[PDB]
């Protein structure tokens, strides 16, 4: 159909729809296209004719892995629908699509109840404020229970959950709804969209519908008179109740019900028509507070195209012959093709909080660390998203998604603003990816362009944290979950020509002194020219921890020549630092060494041969006496339901965990507080959604080194 | 009646001019392999800048025989030379074009890509 | 970085880079595509790891013999890089590689002055308006006088050629070039290109050349008020004057001089703006004329994608995995996978013309002159090619070379247009060879793939021509010059596989008689099925050459029999076929024989009797006088410069040759009518071109013959 051009904020509608794993989000967008008449048919997920499961990933895996945006206008409304995956694995981008969006949906089937996985989603979506509706689908399963469903979000929820749409069906195709406010039944027996009074089959059960969503409502509405008025009998006028619905769900204080058949299309006009209504505007919606570039917080602009120019990437993707497709979220101002904008990365310092090992702030790749980074970039024809089709926009006005292609640096999550007033919206909440995943280039080749690749990488998926290890020397990627780390390997061994090969993760240990020791090393070669001839003899002793690297002098007589002393030093360090352990040492830190006496040649006595003698003498002393290796702890907080305390606590017995004590993180889930050997915590996640029907979350963070037990 | 050590000739891109015989799949002890039999085969001559080199062990399917073959209906097919095209796990071709007949006993084995690829399928 | 896929030929160009025998072509080529960032760094013709030098033709010439072609994008703009062949024995490939661009790029080196084959080859470019941009190569040199290349490039091809940027070196390494126009240096010192104001060191001889280069490309422009403007002391504004000097050197007027640094990298982004900005569009340039199939001219199409299909083919080859790599120019219309296009040969009538004597219309080959056949094909999978490999093209817009795999019967050149709408583009002229040289099977089988071998070379090679003689039962090929005969017998003993060796050319001879004469023929001969016994006497008289052969008889009484004159006819008609000088008789022409007297016999005349009595009487009347040979003298237009008539008189004169006259063929050249025994002329065209350096050319024709001397 036409393009869906938007020329005010108000009239522009940003809805993330978000629930569990293969909730049929696809097919409700879908329908609901079809509906806006963009799609002639609607399409299948099974058959892979969706617009959203585009992408080879999505029809590889069956179901929804990245999330895809999808353009509509209704009633002179337009609506940017915000599709996301529904596996925990891919929460990053459920957050980043719930930032760029003023409200929340969540799709879910009749037929099966909430999930822990759909609570926690409801408590993200919560804690930015956002407003939220559920939407009931999948009403052709023959097991798809509306009442049941709906009692539960009614009871789980809180009383702010009420229906505002009930179903007139036969408990295998609903043909059609009964709408609450409006007293109006609607009909798809015959194939068409008929709005009419309910025969009376339901008017008691409706009539107290009614009367529960008004009480529901006027008390979320300011006229306080207003439940008197109706407790007192006076009937509340039809639009006036709409308008407290729609004011108090812009509010995010109400979280309606309305039931959709996405297969057979009935439901379809009238949910587009509560979007268009009942949903809060960009206008209406708490827009996020824009910061300056210098951390000085700023006044959040008004949603309006003639504002100053503020605008946000939110999604980047690689394609080989369009190049960069970047998603940008306009809030304020006009952007228009041609101009120059301002690319603000992030900002890092509103992002350099925490982060763990990689210390993750914007975009990582370590070359990259830290985004920060501020350009000012010329943007060519603006585009809107419709599969891999780019229907062009004249212009981009404020409180829309468009998508930019040719975009050098631009990347997700960058703040795009007017060059003359560069702007910083806050940034989203990122999930700390904690399964790290090493890996092994096949060539140099390959490794040279694994930090653009990398760096590439986590521009598209800001959630994906990338740390090479300068001890092992070893390229790490700390992923979400299986899936998530499939997807990173893979987009890194064909978007960027890496050959790498997943390898064992290395947790880096120090070694010391167990105990005092002395060594004797002599280093003698004749070679062609001038001989080699130094003994050194040093005393090495245990210190505390943390002590570091102390000489002590006694040679008597000099023997060992004053200037050869400092050599004898630095081959101590130098040994130290190559490890005294075999072939595979790691750096000794915390030891003392004392040269007390030693040998040298008139001719033969040199700087490196010195050298070499003390850190001969130092290998003899490693090896006169045991060598104490110092293996790191991390920290895990983990958030696990109260019936699961016992097995949680029993496999970190079997894990070596020390308990540190059990919060009551909730009325149903208590927050367990340990410190954990880094080994131990190298498949903890895996098993821990095991342990828990992947309500196991957990956080880590290195405390200290300890020796191994 | 393609067997053990039998020299196939390639009909594909792939670069491969000749083949060696070393297993014939679909059964233990199986000796002998018609059209549409899949084989295990090794690499005897190819393009220098082929993506298929010398010495690799590679799988693929019978083609064409010179040995006749009967058919349900009572007639029967032969060819001047036995071939072979290389396939991969998927029952796909590594090449992109094929090269000559091939016999129609490939439609029922579900080599649908070879089938549709062949200039002519007899 | 992004592959170079345009959405408009206007954003498209083509330029096919021209200059002598290893002039820099490939090497400027390189350096370009790295500036626009395709290969990492730039090849050397020499090492052979060019993406243009990958042919074992062109590696082992150590130079360019057959064209290649390279897709670049700068800021959305795509440019196609076209090396051409610098010998002018692959000519017929550059005057391709021009037919197949707007524009033309003189790749030159500053220690070389301007040789004749760069003259005529500009000539070439000249007169098919074709426009053209200098390029000084080669400043490294120790010789290097970019100076003095510029003068003689203003001299030689006329005023409008005039310097464009002012080079800036020490003279050894130039270490940037100065914008005119921009008034701006660029600097290539440090190793990064510096547009910075000059230091002034320069700063009068600057604006002058800014003065001389505004009032040539005014004098090319439209507003008659700029002249008046820029000498009455205004300053004419830098986008302006820039957007004059595009206009004049698109519309083939003006000739800017540009020097270049390919090994050190300078002048490579500029020249890359100047190729972007100034030069000559697809749609702007003059497309050639279309012809409609049926021999009727059409109107030229417009370079529009939304158009009529239309694009002729610039190259043709085989590969055995890939497919025939036929290069295909799109000129008109979309060109998308699946489609069936009309594969016209040229429909060679329209390129009859030119030439010179062999009409030379379509692909040449003698046995296959002038295509002028018909046939839609569908297309396989659209290709850029970039060397061996090829980038995948899903849509390709009109204006852009691209190779197109499993095409059946393409050849080079063929126009290729819709099927519904057959179309016929003007192709190029192509230098039909004048060099023959005869091939010998090593046997029969070799052979009898012979005719498929030389009709697909042929197809490849649209500039060599292959001749069959049945007068001397051989077959000929005509190749250029003495490379270009190499790489065709290269081609065809390994495309084909083609065991021949080179023979002498044989022309053909005739032998007449040179005075008058009797014969007496008597035949016995009695086998063991009917015998033979016939006497003929006959009379035969020299005739004048052309008079061809007769026969008078005037037996007198019926002595032979009637129904044995066309036996003893024919004998004497296959005796002096096979002639009457020895073994080795050649073709026995224009003779009269006179029968008169014979005798029967009741059973032994017969059919075989007679005929060799007369073939024995054949023998007798040429026994008696003497046979004179006779060889064809062909009339030859000798076409030389005005200045090197005099060495064609002294030559001519040492190859017994007479003169006709020399009328000038133009302001350089000169028509020299003479004719010349055929002997002379198997070799008159390399000879001639070597002495012409280039500026040869002359066409032979048979006219009669003339006796032994
Ligand atoms: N009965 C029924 N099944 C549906 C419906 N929509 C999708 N399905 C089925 O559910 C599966 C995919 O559903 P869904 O998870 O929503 O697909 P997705 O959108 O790609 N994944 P996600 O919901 O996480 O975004 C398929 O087997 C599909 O046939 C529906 O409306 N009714
Ligand atoms: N010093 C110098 N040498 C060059 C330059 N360009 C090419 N050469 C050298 O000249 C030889 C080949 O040059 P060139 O004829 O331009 O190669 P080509 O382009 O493949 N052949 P053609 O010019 O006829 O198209 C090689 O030895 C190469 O190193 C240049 O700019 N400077």
């Amino acid at each position: 159909g036409s393009v869906p051009t938007a020329e005010r904020p108000a009239a522009i509608r940003n809805v993330a729809l978000v629930g569990p794993s293969g909730g049929g989000k696809t097919t409700l967008v879908e329908a609901l296209l079809v509906a806006g008449g963009v799609l002639t048919r609607p399409g299948s997920v099974a058959d892979g004719s969706t617009v959203c499961d585009f992408d080879e990933a999505e029809i590889a895996q069956q179901r929804s892995v990245s999330l895809a945006l999808a353009s509509l206008s209704h009633n002179g409304i337009k609506v940017n629908l915000i599709d996301t995956p529904g596996y925990a694995d891919f929460v990053g981008e459920l957050r980043a699509g719930l930032r760029a969006a003023d409200c929340a949906l969540f799709v879910i089937a009749a037929n099966e109840t909430i999930d822990e996985p759909t609570k926690t989603l409801w408590q993200e979506c919560n804690e930015v404020q956002m407003p939220r509706a559920v939407v009931i689908t999948k009403l052709d399963h023959p097991r798809a229970n509306y009442d049941a469903a709906l009692t539960a979000a009614q009871e789980a929820f809180g009383d702010k959950v009420a229906p505002l749409y009930f179903p007139v069906g036969d408990g295998e195709s609903c043909k059609g709804v009964v709408g609450l406010l409006t007293r109006t039944y609607y009909d798809y027996s015959g194939g068409t969209h008929t709005a009419r009074p309910p025969d009376g089959s339901h008017d008691a059960a409706i009539a107290e519908l009614r009367g529960s969503l008004i009480e529901g409502v006027i008390e979320e509405s300011e006229d306080e008179t207003l439940m008197e008025r109706y407790l007192g009998g006076e009937e509340i006028d039809e639009a006036v109740l709409i308008a407290d619905l729609e004011k108090a769900v812009a509010r995010a204080s109400f979280f309606p019900v309305i039931p959709v058949c996405s297969q057979s299309g009935v439901g379809t006009l009238e949910l587009l028509d509560i979007i268009s209504r009942g949903f809060p505007a960009p206008p209406e919606h708490q827009l996020p507070e824009v910061f300056t570039p210098q951390g000085a917080p700023r006044k959040p602009l008004s949603c309006d195209p003639d504002g100053p120019l503020l605008a946000e990437v939110v999604k980047t993707t690689s394609d080989p012959y369009v190049g960069r497709v970047s998603l940008v979220r306009v809030f304020s101002g006009t952007i228009r093709p041609d101009a120059t904008v301002h690319v603000s990365g992030h900002f890092s310092a509103f992002t350099d909080t925490s982060g763990s090992h990689g210390a993750a702030a914007a975009a990582d790749g370590s070359t990259h660390s830290h985004a920060d980074h501020d350009e000012d970039e010329r943007i060519g024809t603006l585009s809107f998203p419709l599969g891999k089709q780019q229907r062009p926009a004249p212009t981009v006005v404020a409180g829309d998604i468009c998508a930019i292609g040719r975009l050098s640096r631009a990347e997700t999550g960058d703040t795009l603003s007017d060059k003359t007033d560069p702007l910083v919206l806050r940034p989203w909440t990122m999930p700390d990816p904690l399964l790290p995943i090493a890996v092994a280039p096949r060539a140099k080749t390959d490794e040279d362009k694994l930090s653009v690749g990398l760096q590439r990488l986590a521009a598209e998926d800001p959630t994906l944290r990338i740390e090479q290890n300068p001890e092992t020397h070893q390229i790490v990627l700390w992923c979400m979950g299986e899936a998530h780390a499939a997807v990173v390997l893979d987009a890194l061994s064909r978007r960027y020509g890496v050959s790498v090969d997943t390898v064992e993760l290395r947790v880096p240990l120090r070694e010391t002194f167990a105990g005092k020791a002395t060594g004797h090393g002599r280093h003698v070669k004749q070679s062609g020219g001038h001989g080699q001839y130094a003994v050194c003899d040093i005393e090495v002793e245990p210190l505390p921890e943390g002590s570091g690297f102390e000489f002590v002098d006694k040679v008597v007589g000099g023997a060992v020549p004053r200037q050869f002393i400092p050599s004898v030093e630095k081959g101590v360090r130098a040994q130290m630092e190559k490890g005294v352990t075999g072939e595979s040492g790691y750096p000794v830190v915390d030891i003392r060494v004392t040269l007390f006496d030693g040998k040298a040649h008139s001719v033969d006595s040199s700087d490196f041969a010195f050298q070499m003698a003390g850190a001969l003498a130092l290998r003899d002393a490693a090896a006169a006496t045991k060598i104490n290796l110092l293996e790191p702890v991390d920290d895990v907080t983990i958030v696990v339901p109260d019936d699961l305390v016992g097995t949680i606590m029993g496999d970190l017995s079997g894990r070596r965990g020390r308990v540190l004590g059990t919060d009551k993180h909730d009325a149903d889930r208590t927050v367990i507080k340990a410190e954990i050997p880094e080994v131990e915590l190298v498949r903890y996640a895996i098993d821990l959604r095991s342990m828990s029907h992947g309500a196991g979350q957990f956080r880590r963070s290195f405390a200290r080194y300890e020796p191994m037990p | 009646m393609i067997q053990q050590e039998s020299r196939l000739k390639v009909a594909d891109n792939t670069g491969a001019k000749e083949i060696l015989c070393i297993r014939v799949l679909g059964g233990s002890s199986r000796r002998y392999a018609g059209i549409g039999d899949v084989i295990v085969a090794t690499v005897k001559d190819a393009i220098p800048g082929g993506n298929v080199k010398r010495g690799d062990v590679v799988k693929a399917v019978v083609v064409r025989t010179v040995k006749e073959r009967r058919r349900a209906d009572g007639s029967y097919i032969k060819f001047d030379e036995n071939a072979a095209v290389i396939i991969k796990n998927d029952n796909d071709p590594r090449g992109t074009r094929i090269f000559g007949p091939v016999g129609r006993e490939l439609r029922e084995k579900k080599f649908m890509k070879i089938v549709s690829l062949a200039p002519e399928v007899l």
